[PDB]
């Protein structure tokens, strides 16, 4: 059992610039016997380098490999907007071979505020029991942001899965949205309900909210 | 070199699980050649179950042992894998590669396809219209959305017409989250405020392409003037 822990989770780089991957394994591997692959959402991973040093048929020359034993490192020169996708290093000299947690790389950019709305839930929607308060965020980063939620002043927990969409093609910002469920009776016993949003380019935290019986 | 995979697209709970691995312009007859199978949870990295080596010879997990089979039909050319005992935390995509030699792993990847493991039917989604209740500032701009739920498998397109059956490009598409055995998603669209104080257009539909019904509700705009 080989232990494989990539970090730091996200990145954000620069097109042109160069970036190092590092990839951390629980033992000496025999050989040297990593290899690192190029996986895209949506369509399938694809091979880039095997064995650490020898990169196979169509892969750029831009790719090289270094390093041995435990620490490896994986840097690419000349960064293109194709390649912010996820990248993963394994090991095929444990039989059974094991797979690391991946790193993920980003476009960096400037801070944007974000935008925030919240719909109250429909009336057809609380005939079937269910009720859906949701809170939108739009055109921030970076994408590390608190959303909480705060009904009659009491903080909730446990109850927000959380839904983040990707980096946009062209406007590199990122999305997210927040649903909170809830019963109809426990509704029906609340007044006022908002999230909170924080973010790094806010001086101060903003708070919506609405009343029940007026939308 | 290519792989196809294929199975079922929806399977209960606590039943039995199986996959093919289609491949065609090669023999499992030379050295180090081999075949496995790699899924990957949304959210999550990838996952080794297995691996099998040629003269059938077969490698397991020890996380997963006694838990799966591996067997192989030269006649038809394609590996059949068997999985027993399903679990909705175990739902990921499978995918099948082939291995050229002994340092060259996973050269060729195929396709996959998406396997959800969910104890309810494949019913048909259900729209819920959204009002805007933001006052006291207006912004740049006013949204609406569509709230999508109930739907399996996740496979939904969103576009916006207005009342005249124009185009809308939203391109704001939320993934789906797997919550109480079911998956929900949201839709939103950006639209001038200018517009809505003007034409007597007071409601845009909402459409939804899903292979489980062709409904289509209409979610009213909340008029600021
Ligand atoms: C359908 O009605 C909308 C009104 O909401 C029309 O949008 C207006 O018309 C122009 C020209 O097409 C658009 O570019 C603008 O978005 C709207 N005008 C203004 C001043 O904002 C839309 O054109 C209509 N569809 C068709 C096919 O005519």
């Amino acid at each position: 059992e080989i232990v494989l822990t990539q970090s730091p989770g996200t990145l954000s780089l620069s097109p042109g610039e160069r970036a190092t991957l590092s990839c951390r394994a629980s033992e000496t591997v025999s050989n040297d016997k990593v290899a690192w692959y190029q996986q895209k959402p949506g369509q399938a991973p694809r091979l880039l380098i095997y064995g650490a040093s020898s990169r196979a048929t169509g892969i750029p020359d831009r790719f090289s490999g270094s390093g041995s034993g435990t620490d490896f490192t994986l840097s690419i020169s000349g960064l293109e907007p194709e390649d912010f996708v996820v990248y993963y290093c394994q090991q095929y000299a444990s039989s059974p071979r094991t797979f690391g947690q991946g790193t993920k790389v980003e476009i960096k950019r400037t801070v944007a505020a974000p935008s925030v709305f919240i719909f109250p839930p429909s009336d057809e929607q609380l005939k079937s029991g269910t009720a859906s308060v949701v809170c939108l965020l739009n055109n921030f980063y970076p994408r590390e942001a608190k959303v909480q939620w705060k009904v009659d002043n009491a903080l909730q927990s446990g109850n927000s899965q959380e839904s983040v969409t990707e980096q946009d093609s062209k406007d590199s910002t990122y999305s997210l949205s927040s649903t909170l469920t809830l019963s109809k009776a426990d509704y029906e016993k609340h007044k006022v309900y908002a999230c909170e949003v924080t973010h790094q380019g806010l001086s101060s935290p903003v708070t919506k909210s609405f009343n029940r019986g007026e939308c | 070199v290519t792989l196809k995979e294929s199975g079922p697209t929806l399977v209960k709970p606590t039943q039995t699980l199986t996959l093919t691995c289609t491949f065609s312009g090669f023999s499992l007859t030379t050295t180090g050649e081999g075949v496995g199978w790699i899924r990957q949870p949304p959210g999550k990295a990838l996952e080794f179950l297995a691996f099998i080596y040629w003269n059938d010879a077969k490698r397991y997990n020890p996380s997963l042992q006694s838990r799966l089979t591996i067997t192989k039909d030269a006649s038809k050319k394609q590996v059949v894998l068997t999985l027993t005992n399903l679990d909705p935390v175990d739902t990921a995509t499978y995918y099948c590669a082939r291995t050229s030699g002994w340092d060259i792993e996973f050269e060729y990847w195929g396709q996959g396809t998406l396997v959800t493991v969910s104890s309810g039917s494949a019913s048909a989604p259900t729209l819920f219209p959204l009002v805007s209740c933001e006052n006291s500032s207006p912004s740049s701009t006013v949204a609406v959305g569509c709230l999508a739920q109930d739907f399996l498998p996740d496979s939904i397109t969103f576009s916006w017409k207005y009342k005249n059956n124009s185009d809308i490009s939203s391109t704001r598409g939320f993934p789906s989250v797997l919550r109480g055995g079911k998956y929900a998603a949201t839709s939103q669209v950006l639209l001038p405020s200018k517009d809505v104080m003007q034409g007597t257009d007071e409601h845009v539909v909402c459409k939804v392409q899903h292979p489980n019904g062709n409904k289509e509700k209409d979610v009213p705009l909340p008029v600021v003037i």
